């Protein structure tokens, strides 16, 4: 009679629980900052030597 | 700057300075007439 939900996105591990139970009021996430999208013309994508890979 | 998520603020300032010791009938000598002079502290 309780609602559940087969977790489909590939994040499960059979390997390590089948189930997880729970009070989910008392499982709380903070939103510093809304999903952000940022279109970029000028600049560089480095490596973490500094070197460019595109310009 | 994009891909560490960071802004950054430049300054710029562009000058020249001169100090103008024109001949003078007093002291016609470049190497030891000047338009300013100085008191410096005691000793060494």
């Amino acid at each position: 009679g309780f609602p559940l939900n087969e977790v489909t996105s590939g994040v499960w591990d059979a390997d390590e629980a089948i189930l997880l139970g729970a009070d989910w009021s008392k499982v709380v996430i903070g939103i510093r900052q809304d999903i952000t999208f940022d279109l970029f013309s000028e600049g560089v994508i480095s490596d973490s030597d500094g070197k460019v890979v595109l310009n | 700057l994009m891909q560490q998520d960071s802004k950054a603020l430049r300054v710029v300032f562009r000058v020249g300075f001169q100090v103008a010791n024109p001949m003078t009938r007093l002291n016609p000598n470049e190497a030891t007439r000047y338009p300013a002079g100085v008191i410096i502290p005691a000793g060494g």
